[PDB]
C-alpha cells in the first residue's frame, strides 16, 4: 500500500530550528519519488512549500528548506515564528500515485 | 492572480454518486506542463490524495479507487470534473482543489482551493 | 516542411526576407521566428554606398578638343591626330576594365568577411552554452525562448547564469 | 521529465530568385544580388540647350557666317557656347578657298565671337564695294558682307598704303582675301597693272603673297579661286597694308576672346532637356561615369570605353536558394 | 530603475538562526553585483558587515556570513545574540550606481 | 583611527543648493583602492545611496539625480565636497560621508560617519 | 622519423598528385592522400587570370613613324613625345597589373585552405582538438576506414561520442 | 601499434625544392612554386608572311617604286599589307626631292595599292617622252616609268589647256612633277620661254607652284632637280592643268584604297612562319601579353614595356620542407 | 580611467605601447603586463616600408619636351600640343588615386590580418586551459605567474602539465 | 572592485593608438583613421633654380635666338655650352629686327644641342663688299651688325652672281644660319644691292631651298622699315652647301656644331642659388623624393609625375580606435 508515516507533533520556541521527517514502509526516497510538503494554517487556505525535494515554491520565506538527510526525505525550518503554528503534511509518488503521509503538527510557543 | 473553486451538493444519500465541479482561473489548461490535484479531507483523519489530470489527457489516480472515480476536465471554460460512484460514510469530508506544476526536477502543489464540505447520512 | 534551420553562410541562403540583408532563424518548442540585424548590414551597404558616389556624378569638364574624325585625307599631322586619340581610348578602356574587375573582388571579398565577424561574434558569446557545425546553425543551451534570442541580438547575454545548465548536453 | 534545451539561431544571408551575372578578376560568371551598368549606351536623339548657348547651322557653315554668305546673314554678331556645323552646308557665293583651313576653323569657333565693327579705313583712288553675280542678295549682284571688293578706277590703280593702328584692350582679328583672275586681260581691266603684290604687316610678323592667274573648273559659272588670309593684331600694335592689285580689303576688324566654345558636326535638332553632354549622335545623361555612344564629346561628359557594357555588383552573392 | 525588495522584519530568540535575502527585481544576482550588508543600530552608527558578497569586514564577529543562495544574496547570522537588534540594509551594484533595499527590522527577544 | 564627520547648513529654504562637506581622518584618498560615497535617509524611509569618489578622479552617482549631484575631493586636506542643486522637501534627509574599501572581489562598506541632519522648509 | 605536421612548419614534396592534402598516422601505419574540392578551386581561379592574359591582343596596323632620321621641328618633337608618355603609361600598367594578381593569388590560395582546414575542423566538433602545426589529435581509435568519411564528409560526431571524450577531459 | 586513441590528419600543401621569385604588392623576395614569363624578349628574327602579303624591298623605296625607277620596274601593280623597307636602297634616276616627303610616303602607304592605269591625255602640239642620262634602262636611257617629259616641239612651247574629267566611283591619285633648270640658257632652249607656271586646280583645292633657276651640286652628273607634288581627285571632280613649260606630267593615275597596309624598315630576312606580329628585329609569337623588343610593330601584337622580365605568379607559396627531421 | 583588464584589438587601441605595436597585457596574481612583443610588430613594418622604396625614389627622365604653354594663338598643332598634355596630366592624376587608394586598402587589410592571426596562434597554443569571454582577451586557470605568462608569448607552454588545474576551473 | 583570483588571468592583447589620428582615405570609406599619413605630393618650392647637378646659363634680357645670331648686349653668350637654358621674361631685342619662319622649329633644335661653339669660315667672297652694318645695332657706342651674319654691298654699282661653295669633310653636322633682307621701297634695293629683281637659293645633296625677296613697307621698329627672315640649313658630313645668289643675301661667317644630348630651353623667372637638387622648374626647385607633384606641369630632370590633386594621403601605420571614454 506504500503508507507514509510521519512524528505526531513538534513543539519549539519562536526561532528555534525545526526538522521533519517523512518516512514510508517502501524503503530509502530518491529524487524520482517528488517529496511535497504543503502546509494547513487553521483559519487559511493549503500553501505549497517544496516541490521535487528541491524546488521550492516561491513566495515562501528563504527559512524553509526541504532536502534528502541518509535515505530519507526532510523538511528544515531555520528561525521558526508565531506565525508557523500549522499543520504540516507530506506527499510521495509512487510511480502511479501520490500517497499522503499522516502529517506533523509544528506548535510554537506564542 | 490564480484561484479554483468548487462546487458541490454538499448532503447526499448513500450509494449515491458524487458530482463536484472545480472551477479556476489565471491559468489556461493549453499551457505545457501542469494539471490539477484532487485531496479531500476527512475532517479529523489525516489527508488522502486520489486523483489528478494533466494538460495532455494522460490520468493517474489511487490504485484503491480505481472501479468508482472517474475524472475529466473542460479546457475551454476551465472547468474541472470529479465522479466519485457509490458514496458511503467514509466518504464524508471535507473536498479540496489544488494545481501542480509539472517543472523540471519534480512536481509542486502550488496554489490550492478553499475547499467544499460534503456530509453523507 | 522538412524544417531544421538547414542552411546559412554555407549550402544556400534566404530569399524570403527582403527587410535587412543578414538575418537570423531559429527553431525550439515557441516555434520558428524570423528577424535581420541592422548593424551589419549597415557596412555592407555603406562600403557599397562607397563606390556609388565616388564614380556617379564625378566629371571632369573638357570643352575643347581636336577634330576627331576627318572627310578629307592627309600625311603626319592627320594621321598623328588619329594615332594619339587611339591610344588615349585603349587607355581609358583597359583602365575602366581594371576598374571594374578589382571593385567587385572587393565587394565579394568583403561582404562575405563583413558578416563572418557576425557569426563569428555569436559564437564568442556562446563560449560554453553552445556547440557549432557545419551548417552554420548552433545548438544553444539553454532552453531558449524569445528572451535568449533576443539577448544574444542584444548582446545583454549572460553565458555564467546558465554555464552550469549547458554543462550537462556537454557531459553527454 | 526534463525540456529539450535545444536551439538553432540559425544565421544566413539575403538571396534572390534573379539575379544579375558580373565578371570579377579571376573569373567571368559570378552571379550577384544587384548590379548597376556603368557605361551609357543610349542617347535622347536631340541636342539641348540648357546650359549652353547653341546656335543651330541652318546649311551654313561656320567660315560661311564669318565671310557673309547671303543665305548666312542672319548669323550677323552672333555668340555661342557650341556651334553646330549641318552636314546640308553649301556655298551660295563667291569661289574661294582658304589655306589651313583647320586653323582658321578652330580659332574663330574657340573665340565664339562675331561682333564685327566697321572701321575707318581709307581706301580711295579706287572704285570700292565691287559687285560680283555669283554672290546675289535676294535682288541684285552683292559680294560679301564683311568684305570689300577693290576694283579700278579711269585707268590709274595708285598704291595704297593705308595704315591702321590698333588702341585698345582686346586683340584684333582682321580677315583680308586676295582675288586670282582667269586671264591676263581680265587683270588689266580690273587693277590696270600686269602685275600685282600684297603685302601686310605688323610690328611682329609680315605676310606677303604673290596672285597667281590661271584656269580652274567654273563653280557657279564663274572660273576664278579667292585667297583667304587671316591676321592677328595684338594690342598697341600697327596693321599696314600695301598692295598693287589683287586685293580684298576688309571693311573692319573681328574681336577675338577665349571661353568654352567650340564647334562639332551633327544632324540631330536642337530640343530641351536638362544634361550637359552633347555629342554628335544627341545628348545623355552625365550621370554614369562612362559611355560609348561616341567620341566626341563636350563639358562635364564621360570618356568613351570601347566595351559594350560594365557591370560593377552592387550587392553580394546570392548562391540561389535551398529549393524543395 | 532596478528596485530592491528584502524582507520587511524578522524575529528570533537569543541563539537562533536568521537568513537575510537581498533580491532584484533585474534579474540574477551575481558576484559582479557586490552585496554589501550594512546594519544600523538606534544609537550607534552604520556598520558594514559583508562586502563583495563573500568577503568579511574585519572586527564583526563570526556570527555574520554572507552567501548566493540560488537567485539572490543572502547573510546568514548563525546564533544571535542581544546585541543584533538592529536594522539590516543591503546594497547592490548595478555597473553604474549602488540601490539600497527598503531594511529588514530584526527583532531579538531580550526582555 | 578611522572616523568620518559630516558638516553641513542644516536648514536650507527650497529652491537653494545643498553644500555639504565630508572631514576623515586616518585615511587618505592617495592609496590604491580608496573611496567615500555619500548616503542619505530620509529619517523614516528606507537607504538612499547618492555617489562616490575613487582616488583615481572616477565619478559614479545615481542616474536619477544626475543633473542636480556634483560632487568632488580634495587630497590636500582630507575633505569630500557634495553638491546638491534645487533642493526639495524630498531631499529633507540625514546626510552620511562613509568610506568604501576597494579590495579584490568587491568592495567593502566598512566605516560610516555620523551623519548631519538636513533639514528643507521655506517656515 | 614521424609526427608530421602542416601548414605551420612546411608543406611536403612527397605528394604531388594535387595541391592540397592530408596526411595521417593510426594502426595501419602511413596513409597520404589529396581531394579535389579545394585543388579543383584553387586551379579555377588561377587558369581565370590565364585567360585574359595570354591571348588577348589588340590589332595595329598604321601608326606614326617612331623613329627618325633627320632633325625636324615640332612635328618630330611632337610624335616623339606622345610615344614616350604612352610607353611610360603602359610600363606602369603592366608593373600594376603584374602586382596586383600576384599579390591577389597567394592570399587566395593561403585563404582557399584556411577553408579546407575550417571545414574539416567543424566535422570534428569535439572528436577532435587541434595541435597548432595542423593536425587534429582524434581519439576514439579506429583504422583506415575513417579517413575516406572525412574526406567525403561522412563523419557522424554523435555515434563516436562515448569514445571522444573519455580520452578527452577526465 | 598505435592503438593508443590517437589519431593525427594532418593536412597541408604541395612543394617545390627550386622555387622562383615573384614580386607582389610589397617586399618581392617572396617565393611561388611556379611562374609565367610575361614580356617577350626574343624574336625568331626573320619576318614570315603567312597571314598577310609582305613584298621584298630589294634596294628600292617605297617612292622610287611608284615613281617607276629602271632597278624597280618588278613592282608594277603589286599589292601588298606591308612595305618593308631595306637600309640598302638607293636611286638611279633623275634626282628628285618632294616638299613634304613623309607625309606622301605614308599615304600611299595606307593605300596598298600601286595598280597604274594609262590615261590618253590629249596633249597639244608639244614634244613628249623626254628621255635623260643619268636613267639608263638596258643601255638606251629613260626615265621615270610613270611620268611624262615635254619640250618644246620645234621652237615654241603651245601651253597645255588639258583636264581629264573624273567620273568613276573610286578615288584618284594624280603623281605629277615640276622641272627646275639650271640656268636660264638652259631654260631658254629647252621649254622656249624664259620664264614658266604650272597651276593645277580642282573643284575644292588648287595648287600653285613657280619653276626656279638656279645651280645645285652635283649628284649623277645632273645638276638640275626636280620636285614631285600630288593631288587627289575626289570621284565627280575635275582636274584641270594648265602650264607654260617646265611641266612633268602623269601619265595616268594611282587608285588609291583604305586598308591596313603601311611601311616598315627592317633588315631581318624572309622566311614561312604562323604568327600575326611584324617587327624589324623579325616575327614574335603574340601568346604573351606584353614585350619590349621594338616599339614599332604591326598586326595584333602586345604592347611594348621596358622592363626586362615580368613573373606572374601561375603557382603560390614554396615555403620549403628545410630537409627531414 | 582604471585598470581593469581592457580589450584588444576587436575594442580598443592602448597608449602606452609606444616600443611596440603588437603587445601583451596580462593581470595575474602579480596584476601588470604591458610589454612589446617581437615578429608581430616587424612584420606589420615589413609591408609598410616595402610600398615605401617602391614608391620613394623610383624616378624617371625627362630632359626635352614640347611647350606646355604658349603666348601666340596657333592653328591645329598648339590645339594638338594642348591636348596631348591634357590626357596625359588627367591619366596620370588617377593613375596616382587609383594607386594611393588601393595601396591604402590593403595596408589596413594587412595590419588588422596580422594582429588576427597573432591572437589565434595563442588560441591555438593553449588547447583547454583557456578560453575567451569575447573581447579579444583570454581566461587562464591555472597558477600563472609572470614567467608562466612570459612562457607563452616566447613559445614554450605545455598543455598537459597543466591539465589536472585547467579542468578543474572549467567543466567540471 | 578588481575581482580577480591568484589563478585566473587574463593575458588581453592588443594593438596601439595614438590621441591625434591622421585623416586619410581609402577605396572603401573616406575618413577612415590610420596613425601617421605621409604626403605624396610635392606642394611646395624652394624658389630659386641650383645648378649643382647641370650647367644653368642665365638669360640676362637675352632670348636664344638673340645671342645666335649675335647682339651686341647678348654677346657674353659666344661659344658656352650649357645644359639648360633659362629664358627671363625682361627679354627684349636691340638690334636690327628680324623674324623666322617656324619659330619655334628654329628655337627647340638649338636649345636641344646645347652648344654654340662657333667656327668662323673664310668664305671665298668675290665682287662684294662684306661687313655691312647698320645703325639700329650699336656696338661699344659705334655702328655694328649682327656678330655671326655679313651683310653684302656692291663695290662700284655692281653685284654679280655669287656661286660660292664649300664641302663638309668633318665626322658631325655642321648648322648654316644664313638670311634674307627685304628692302622698304624700290631705290632701296637698286641702291643696296645694284639690281632691280633679286634671288636666293642654298642647296645640299638631298633638300634645297629657294626665297624670293618681298619688297614693300613695314612698320618702324628701333627707326627702320626693314625686315631679315633668317633660314638654317643642316649640312651632313660628306655634303657639299652650294649657294647661289644675286642680292638679297645675309652670308654666313661659318657653322654651328650640332649634337643631341639633354640640353633643352625654359621660360622662368626664378632667380639663380646653390642648393643640391635635381629638379627644374618654373617655380623653382623642388624635391624629388615624393612621387607625385604639383606645382607645374613644365619640368626638367628627375622629376615627379605631375597630378592635379592638391594632397594625397598614403597611410603608414594601421587603423587608430583611441579614447574608449577615458
Ligand atoms: C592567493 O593566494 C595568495 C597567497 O596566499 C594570497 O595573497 C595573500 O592574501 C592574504 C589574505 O588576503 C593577504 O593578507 C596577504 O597580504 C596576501 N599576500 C600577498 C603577497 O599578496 C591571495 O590573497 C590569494 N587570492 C585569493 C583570491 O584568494
Ligand atoms: C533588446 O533585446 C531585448 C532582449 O530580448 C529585446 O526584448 C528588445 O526588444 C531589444 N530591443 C530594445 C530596443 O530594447
Ligand atoms: C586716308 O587717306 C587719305 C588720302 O591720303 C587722307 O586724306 C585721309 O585723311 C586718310 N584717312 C584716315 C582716317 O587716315
Ligand atoms: C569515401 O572516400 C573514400 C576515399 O576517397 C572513397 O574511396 C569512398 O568511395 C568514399 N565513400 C565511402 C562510402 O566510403
Ligand atoms: C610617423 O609619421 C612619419 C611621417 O614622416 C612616418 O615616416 C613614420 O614612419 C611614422 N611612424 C610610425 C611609428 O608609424
Amino acid at each position: 500500500q506504500a503508507v507514509v508515516t510521519q512524528e505526531s507533533a513538534l513543539t519549539t520556541s519562536p526561532g528555534g530550528t525545526v526538522i521533519l521527517t517523512c518516512r514510508s514502509s517502501t524503503g530509502a526516497v530518491t529524487t524520482s519519488n517528488y517529496a511535497n510538503w504543503v502546509q494547513k494554517k487553521p483559519d487559511h487556505l493549503f500553501t505549497g512549500l517544496i516541490g521535487g525535494t528541491s524546488n521550492r515554491v516561491s513566495g515562501v520565506p528563504v527559512r524553509f528548506s526541504g532536502s534528502l538527510i541518509g535515505d530519507k526525505a526532510a523538511l528544515t525550518i531555520t528561525g521558526a515564528q508565531t506565525e508557523d503554528d500549522a499543520m504540516y503534511f507530506c506527499a510521495l509518488w509512487f510511480s502511479t500515485h501520490y500517497v499522503f503521509g499522516g502529517g506533523t503538527k509544528v506548535t510554537v510557543l506564542s | 492572480q490564480v484561484t479554483l473553486k468548487e462546487s458541490g451538493p454538499g448532503i447526499l444519500q448513500p450509494s449515491q454518486t458524487l458530482s463536484l465541479t472545480c472551477s479556476f482561473s489565471g491559468f489556461s489548461l493549453s499551457t505545457f506542463g501542469m494539471g490539477v490535484g484532487w485531496i479531500r479531507q476527512p475532517s479529523g483523519k489525516g489527508l488522502e490524495w486520489l486523483a489528478h489530470i494533466w494538460w495532455d489527457n494522460d490520468e493517474y489516480c489511487n490504485p484503491a479507487l480505481k472501479s468508482r472515480l472517474t475524472i475529466s476536465k473542460d479546457t475551454s471554460k476551465n472547468h474541472i470534473f470529479l465522479k466519485i460512484a457509490n458514496v458511503d460514510t467514509a466518504d464524508t469530508a471535507t473536498y479540496y482543489c489544488a494545481r501542480i506544476f509539472a517543472n523540471y526536477g519534480g512536481d509542486a502543489m502550488d496554489y490550492w482551493g478553499q475547499g467544499t464540505s460534503v456530509t453523507v447520512s | 516542411g522538412i524544417f531544421g534551420a538547414i542552411a546559412g553562410f554555407i549550402e544556400n541562403g534566404w530569399e524570403g526576407m527582403v527587410d535587412g540583408w543578414y538575418g537570423f532563424r531559429h527553431q525550439n518548442s515557441e516555434g520558428r521566428g524570423q528577424a535581420a540585424d541592422l548593424k551589419s548590414t549597415q557596412a555592407a551597404i555603406d562600403c557599397i554606398n562607397g563606390k556609388l558616389n565616388r564614380l556617379i556624378g564625378k566629371t571632369n569638364e573638357k570643352f575643347h578638343q581636336i577634330e576627331k574624325e576627318f572627310s578629307e585625307v592627309e600625311g603626319r599631322i592627320q594621321d598623328l591626330e588619329k594615332y594619339v586619340e587611339d591610344t588615349k581610348i585603349d587607355l581609358w578602356s583597359y583602365n575602366a576594365e581594371l576598374l571594374v574587375a578589382l571593385e567587385n573582388q572587393h565587394t565579394i571579398d568583403l561582404t562575405d568577411s563583413e558578416m563572418n565577424k557576425l557569426f563569428e561574434k555569436t559564437k564568442k558569446q556562446l563560449r560554453e552554452n553552445a556547440e557549432d557545425m557545419g551548417n552554420g546553425c548552433f545548438k544553444i543551451y539553454h532552453k531558449c525562448d524569445n528572451a535568449c534570442i533576443g539577448s544574444i541580438r542584444n548582446g545583454t547575454y549572460d553565458h555564467d547564469v546558465y554555464r552550469d545548465e549547458a554543462l550537462n548536453n556537454r557531459f553527454q | 521529465g526534463n525540456d529539450n534545451s535545444t536551439a538553432t539561431l540559425c544565421l544566413g544571408h539575403h538571396a534572390v530568385p534573379n539575379g544579375t551575372i558580373v565578371k570579377t578578376i579571376c573569373n567571368d560568371q559570378i552571379e550577384v544580388t544587384n548590379a548597376t551598368e556603368l557605361v551609357q549606351n543610349s542617347s535622347i536623339g536631340e541636342i539641348c540647350d540648357s546650359p549652353h548657348q547653341i546656335l543651330d547651322g541652318e546649311n551654313c557653315t561656320l567660315i560661311d557666317a564669318l565671310l557673309g554668305d547671303p543665305q548666312c546673314d542672319g548669323f550677323q554678331n552672333k555668340k555661342w557656347d557650341l556651334f553646330v556645323e549641318r552636314s546640308k552646308a553649301y556655298s551660295n557665293c563667291y569661289p574661294y578657298d582658304v589655306p589651313d583651313y583647320a586653323s582658321l576653323r578652330s580659332l574663330v569657333a574657340s573665340s565664339g565671337t562675331l561682333e564685327f565693327n566697321n572701321e575707318s579705313f581709307n581706301w580711295t583712288g579706287v572704285t570700292q564695294n565691287g559687285t560680283s553675280s555669283a554672290c546675289i542678295r535676294r535682288s541684285n549682284n552683292s559680294f560679301f558682307s564683311r568684305l570689300n571688293w577693290l576694283t579700278q578706277l579711269n585707268f590709274k590703280y595708285p598704291a595704297l598704303n593705308v595704315t591702321m593702328p590698333n588702341n585698345e584692350q582686346f586683340d584684333k582679328l582682321y580677315i583680308w582675301g586676295v582675288h586670282h583672275p582667269v586671264t591676263d586681260k581680265d587683270q588689266i581691266f580690273l587693277y590696270a597693272q600686269s602685275s600685282g603684290r600684297i603685302t601686310v604687316s605688323t610690328k611682329r610678323s609680315q605676310q606677303a603673297v604673290i596672285p597667281n592667274i590661271g584656269y580652274r573648273p567654273r563653280i557657279r559659272n564663274i572660273p576664278s579661286r579667292i585667297s583667304i588670309y587671316w591676321t592677328i593684331v595684338k594690342p598697341g600694335d600697327i596693321l599696314l597694308i600695301n598692295s598693287t592689285g589683287n586685293l580684298i580689303a576688309p571693311r573692319g576688324y573681328f574681336k577675338i576672346r577665349s571661353g568654352k566654345s567650340s564647334i562639332m558636326r551633327s544632324d540631330a535638332p536642337i530640343g530641351k532637356c536638362n544634361s550637359e553632354c552633347i555629342t554628335p549622335n544627341g545628348s545623355i545623361p552625365n550621370d554614369k561615369p562612362f559611355q560609348n555612344v561616341n567620341r566626341i564629346t563636350y563639358g562635364a561628359c564621360p570618356r568613351y570605353v570601347k566595351q559594350s557594357t560594365l557591370k560593377l555588383a552592387t550587392g553580394m552573392r546570392n548562391v540561389p536558394e535551398k529549393q524543395t
